Order: structure tokens, then sequence, then C-alpha cells
RNA sequence: CAUAUUAUUAUCUUAUUAUUUAUAUAAUAUUUUUUAAUAAAUAUUAUUAAUUUAUAUUUAUUUAUAUCAGAAAUA
RNA sequence: UUUUAUAUAUAUAUAAUAAGGAAAAGUAUUUAUAAGAAUAUGAUGUUGGUUCAGAUUAAGCGCUAAAUAAGGACAUGACACAUGCGAAUCAUACGUUUAUUAUUGAGAUAAUAAAUAUGUGGUGUAAACGUGAGUAAUUUUAUUAGGAAUUAAUGAACUAUAGAAUAAGCUAAAUACUUAAUAUUAUAUAAAAAUAAUUUAUAUAAUAAAAAGGAUAUAUAUAUAUAUAUUUAUCUAUAGUCAAGCCAAUAAUGGUUUAGGUAGUAGGUUUAUUAAGAGUUAAACCUAGCCAACGAUCCAUAAUCGAUAAUGAAAGUUAGAACGAUCACGUUGACUCUGAAAUAUAGUCAAUA
């Protein structure tokens, strides 16, 4: 037997799924359509570059 | 993985669910230029209190269970400490009965010696060859039987042993001389052949 | 024999603080029983300010435990 | 030797006999690198210490000294400090104050200009900087392809995505504060195995915890509201990034002329507290344990270390100034709020000046 409050086995390794990590961490916008904004275009460009990188 | 140390139980039963385990590890000392064993004693959790002093076990890393206890037993490779108490109790029980039996034998022998004239008796049988005392002595070649000595038994046993040894050896040599006769012996009985011949020849005798 | 500084404590005193007790015609909110002052209409009827009432959040008060630091004793 | 002969009782003694001879031409990198001398002796050899020859400094001093370039600069009193600076910034959060034009009649409201940071607010000072007093480890330093309790419905502050941004009150007014609305864990059912537990999915229970508007334009109508759009803000949720809290193993100075030490002491069982284990702290009940001549406990001393500096052939030895990493401290001690994290260079109390 092991101690009362302990766990017999070590925590199981969390195997990252690259597709899931990409989907959750960087998700493409759902609302593709938008109108003209002076800062919105810049923000969209920066977000696209960061997602790609 | 959780740290794992092989050890020997050196103290048990002193505290509740806790033992001392003797862990040795290999270290290199530069001043000596030597690989030497470095020794420490860990206070270790023993839930179920199975391990006994002298057993060979692991102690494996665990959460802090007390101020000084950070390891728990996992399994007992050698149960020598466990066996040392089972054998102790069994030895006590067996020694008691064996004592009783041998004491009974000694008391019986004391009684025989208490009950307790062979020369006179044997001469009375010899002269006879009167009737009533002779019968009473009979109840108590007959002279030869009453005087047969244990040395004759030793002589005949020694002759038996010597004859057995010599006959075994001479038959082994005889069969080894003729190799085909050895194979015939093997087949009738139904360097490997050497051992088989030896076994069969001794089983014959 | 004399000076000094850290440390402790079955001793004495204790800031502040943390819990813990007991008390508040103590407050503030809200819930009642009520009293004044006021507002619309044909005796009012409700409104704000004060009276009594019982749940919270605290204040004053004291019960105990610990506690900076100080003496006394020891090293 | 081996085999056999004769003789004698499978064995013993004598005699003879022995199978091992083959021939041929041509077909470097070597590594790393350790030197002694003078002084004993009447003289010799040896032991033996002392001193010297080398390199260097966080250096000081005596004598001397031209320029330029770079690297350092209170090691001692963590001793006391005159004086000036080192943390402000936002007028696009809310308020105030003026001046002109317009309409309205001492003022009122707009538009345009400005001032206002002695009023209410937001953000920043847990960092950086300096120091080495304390600390010999009870939480400190170094290292591990070390762990779990199998660390929180933590974001601190940016990225990527979705949503939301409602009502009142008190402030003179608000993006100030309060009250209110709304938006992982524990169970039950199964599944598997990395199983004597964990994970997965489902269905419930509660999650249930918020917010904030400014600056512009326009478009409506009736200065008032409203509706969008652009900008900058706010709150929530998932993931990432940067981060934190706890424990394990090994190592970390001298004195035993400090030999016994420890009673929360060593262990067990519960409960309070934490995000989290544990006599870490608080309470309760049990056991008699735990460390120690491979050096406990006690005392003195000390910030620790490096791919840093010095030195040596090297193992090592010394330093911890300078460059870099960690810790601790900001006159001394304790506690408290906030916060994810502070016994904070904050606050309170006391001590010193
Ligand atoms: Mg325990
Ligand atoms: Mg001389
Ligand atoms: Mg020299
Ligand atoms: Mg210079
Ligand atoms: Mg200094
Ligand atoms: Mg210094
Ligand atoms: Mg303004
Ligand atoms: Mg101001
Ligand atoms: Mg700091
Ligand atoms: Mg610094
Ligand atoms: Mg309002
Ligand atoms: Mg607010
Ligand atoms: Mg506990
Ligand atoms: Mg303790
Ligand atoms: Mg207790
Ligand atoms: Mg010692
Ligand atoms: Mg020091
Ligand atoms: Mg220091
Ligand atoms: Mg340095
Ligand atoms: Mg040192
Ligand atoms: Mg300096
Ligand atoms: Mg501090
Ligand atoms: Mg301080
Ligand atoms: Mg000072």
């Amino acid at each position: 037997k092991h101690p009362k409050g302990s766990h017999r086995l070590s925590p199981k390794v969390n195997f990252i799924d690259v597709d899931n990590l990409i989907a959750k961490t960087v998700a493409e916008p759902q609302s593709i359509k938008s109108s003209n904004g002076s800062a919105q275009k810049v923000r969209l460009q920066k977000a696209e570059l960061r997602r790609k990188f | 993985a959780r740290q794992n140390f092989l050890g020997l139980v050196v103290s048990q039963g002193k505290m509740q669910k806790t033992v001392k385990v003797r862990v040795e590890t290999k270290v290199f000392n530069k001043k000596i230029n030597k690989e030497l064993f470095h020794r420490r004693d860990y206070l270790v959790h023993d839930e179920g209190e199975i391990s006994r002093e002298g057993d060979l076990v692991r102690i494996e890393a665990t959460r802090p269970l007390s101020k000084r206890k950070f390891f728990a037993i996992a399994e007992i490779i050698r149960n020598k400490g466990q066996q040392f108490a089972l054998y102790e109790s069994e030895a006590q029980l067996s020694v008691a009965k064996e004592e009783a039996q041998k004491a009974k034998e000694f008391l019986d022998k004391r009684s025989v010696r208490e009950n307790k004239t062979l020369l006179r008796d044997i001469r009375t049988i010899q002269d006879a060859l009167t009737p009533k005392e002779l019968l009473e002595i009979k109840q108590r070649e007959t002279v030869r039987q009453l005087l047969q000595l244990d040395i004759s038994g030793l002589e005949v046993n020694l002759e038996k042993q010597r004859s057995l040894i010599d006959r075994i050896q001479t038959r082994l040599s005889e069969l080894l001389s003729n190799d085909l006769k050895c194979d015939q012996f093997l087949k009738d009985h139904g360097n490997i052949k050497k051992n088989l011949l030896r076994k069969h020849v001794m089983m014959d005798m």
C-alpha cells in the first residue's frame, strides 16, 4: 500500500496536440466582413502576421 | 521519475508506520581518488507495517509526510527480517516438543537402571547344559545370543560397505573397458554415457 | 571586583495587532408599532424628520491567549 | 610412446616393434609536460626547518612622472549627515477659471480659443539603485534530463480569438466608491487503462465572479435626447507568453579543551488555516521516540557562486573588488491593510537620533 493521502502513480504526461494548441492559442476571426477603419486595418495586419509566425 | 533508493531496514517497530532504511550510494572522492560508498539513513513510511528489520526494500520519493519523513516503502525484495520471526516462533514450538520427548526418554532410562548378575546367570545356564531357577533366568546357543556384542554388527556393516564400494568400482571399470558392452548395458536398462553407466551400475547395487 | 551586548524565562509590566468572551435606552442601515411637520383632493390619505421595535456592519466597553520593546534572574 | 609376444596369478614381470619432412618471387598527426638555490658539518651523507629565485593584487606608502585610449575607484564605522537633485505623468476621467462670436436677459446655453495637476480621480515607485548587517541553513547558495500535494475557477501584462458593457444610490461630478441585475469543482451514469487510481464523456448542482465611459464626425427628429461610424478606454471567458508557491537528493569554515543533545522533541490520528504537503503555526488524543565520536548540541566566523579574477604542469588553492547569477537588507524590532506575491524603503506601534 501507499500512503493514505498520496497518489500511487505520477501525473500522466500531457501530450500537446499541435493542431489543438494552434486552434486554441491563435484562432482565426469568425467575422471576416468589416468596414474601413484607420487603426482596424493596422490591427488586422499585425494580428495576421503574429498568427502566421 | 520519483526518486528511488534500494536499502536495508535497520529499525522497525520503534515508531508507528515509520522505519529507518539504510541507503548506500556511489560517490567519487578526489582527495583519495576513489569511488567509495556513502551511507545515510532515511525515515520512511511503512503503511501496513509489513517490512521488518533486515529486509531488503525500496524507499521511493513521496510528499512530505512529517518533518523528517519524505520516502515510503514500495516493495520487499528480501523478506529476511520477516522470516527471522516466523522461524523464531517455529523454533520455540519445536524445541519444546523435542525437549519433552528426550526428557521422557531420560526418565525411562532412569527407571530401567533403577530396576536393574549376568556372569552368575550365564554360568548357571552353562552348568545346566536347578530347573526352576534356570527357567526364571530364561524369562529374565542361547549363551551366544545373550552375549552377542555390538562389535560384530560393526564388523559386518564395515564388510558390507567395503564390498559394495569395491563391487561398484570393479563393475564400472569392467564395463568402461569394453565400450560396446557399456552400450549394451545402457540399452538393456533402457561422457554422458559415462554418467548414465555410473547411475545404472549403482542402482543395480 | 567593574563595564558592555546578544539569548532565554513556571517571574513582572505592556504599545499595536490577531482571534476569543461578555455588555451596550451606542450608532448606522433596513423590518414593525407609532408620533409630529407637510402635500392633493372631497374625515383624510399618504409623505419626509423624530419615537419604539429586531436582523446585519461596526464603534465604546470589558473576559481570556499570544505579542514589539522594557525591567528582575540566569548564562 | 603405442601395440603385440612368452610366462605367471582382468591384472603383473620380462622381449621386440616409432607413424610427426613443408621448400618459390612480388604483394606523419606519437600527443600532456612538474628544473631548483643558500644556510648543517673540522669535512661527508641524510633528516630537518628557515629564507630566496617566479607570477599577481580591490592594494598602501617612499622617490619620480609626458601625452593619448580603455578598464576600475570607501575593503574600514549596516558610523552621523548641512545643502541640491534621484518619480512623475494624464486637461481625451470628473470638476473649475477666463476671452471672443452667436443667440437669448446679473447671467443661461452653444461654437471657438485657451489656461487649471493647491479640488475629486487613473496609472507608476513588489522594479531599478546601493549595500553585505544578518545568514553555517528552520525557508540560504550550487546542481538534477528529481518531484507533488498529483499547486488556485490567481494575471500581474501583452498576443490571438469570441462575448458583454444594465440599473440605482452617495459624492459638487466621474472611467471615484458602494448596493443590485445578468454572463472550475462536487456528485450520478457509463467507458477505458499509463489502473488497485487516474483520465475521458455525459447530466445535473452550485459556478456566478463583472464592467466605464471619454474624444470626434455625421444622421435623425423634438439646446434636448437618441443611432450609427472612427478612435481610445472597461469587464468576462479559452489558449499562449512571461511568471510565481512547496518538497526531495548531494555539497557548502574552525573549535568536542563544546559529548551528550532534543520535550513539538521523533512518529501516528484528527480538526482549524493555505491554492497547496508537513508539529509550519493553533487545538485535541495517542506512541517513545529522533540526532550523535563518519562529530550532535553549543559557540566563533562568514553573504553564496560562475563559462569571473589570481596562481599552478595539473589536481587543486585564494578572492567573491570589477562583469554576470542568487539571496538578504534600505536606522532597529514586531504586527496590519492592499495584493497573485510584502511581515513592503508602505501603514501602525514602540526603540534610537
Ligand atoms: Mg503525516
Ligand atoms: Mg653557519
Ligand atoms: Mg618571491
Ligand atoms: Mg577613467
Ligand atoms: Mg562598505
Ligand atoms: Mg566590500
Ligand atoms: Mg477637461
Ligand atoms: Mg491632483
Ligand atoms: Mg526591492
Ligand atoms: Mg544591484
Ligand atoms: Mg452615476
Ligand atoms: Mg471603478
Ligand atoms: Mg497536518
Ligand atoms: Mg518544529
Ligand atoms: Mg499541540
Ligand atoms: Mg561540532
Ligand atoms: Mg557578515
Ligand atoms: Mg553579509
Ligand atoms: Mg561582485
Ligand atoms: Mg569564502
Ligand atoms: Mg563598490
Ligand atoms: Mg525589507
Ligand atoms: Mg526592516
Ligand atoms: Mg544611514
